[PDB]
């Protein structure tokens, strides 16, 4: 199948017409997506089929055909861009300096933006392109908008 | 095999994009089945 570096779709014929159910991140010959995204199943690309590899669910990240490759981190001072894929539109880019998730275990970035569903996966950027997580795990605030972490996972 | 893939663009940095949202500080907990709540 196509491996070639970029942003991708993640679409299924099993509903309705073909439906987008999120979004992912071909790196190094490796696939990243949000694991609620594909549960961990098997994906085809083209002809081709690509296995999985590792996931959590609590971090809520899934890599195919080799470990998760992604490793930058939001400086935590600069504005990033999320490159949102949204479902039957063109990948567009959105700028916004993110907040903080304070938990027991540390501070992660949070980015304040609403997108479809079939949107998570889609890559956050920093200034030089690099990918410092996927969006579309996040939380419901009192006013009852929505607002996601920056997800990144660990490369071994 | 039900799900597939489809390339959308390259990954790059836009100059001049929309800005939008603000920079919530919140306190949060997470889950062993990955969601996150407020504390």
């Amino acid at each position: 199948g196509e491996t070639t570096d970029g942003v991708y779709r993640v679409m299924t014929r099993r509903l309705l017409g073909s439906t987008q159910v999120g979004v992912g991140v071909m790196q190094e010959g490796v696939f990243h997506t949000m694991w609620h995204v594909t549960k961990g199943a098997a994906l085809r690309s083209g002809e081709g089929r690509l296995d999985p590899y590792w996931g959590d669910v609590k971090q809520d990240l899934v890599s195919y055909c080799g470990p998760w490759k992604l490793d930058a981190a939001w400086d935590g001072l600069s504005e990033v861009q999320l490159l949102a894929v949204p479902p039957g539109e063109r990948a567009k880019n959105i700028q916004t300096l993110p907040g903080i998730f304070k938990t027991k275990d540390g501070d992660i970035g949070a980015v304040a933006l609403d997108y479809p569903a079939g949107t998570s996966g889609s890559p956050i950027l920093d200034k030089c392109g690099r990918v410092i997580g996927l969006y579309g795990n996040g939380v419901v605030i009192k006013n009852g908008s929505y607002v996601s972490a920056i997800t990144q996972g660990k490369r071994e | 095999v039900d799900m597939y893939i489809e390339r959308a663009g390259d990954i790059t940095w836009e100059k001049d994009a929309e800005v939008t949202g603000n920079s919530p500080r919140l306190d949060v907990a997470l889950d062993e089945s990955g969601d996150f709540s407020l504390v």
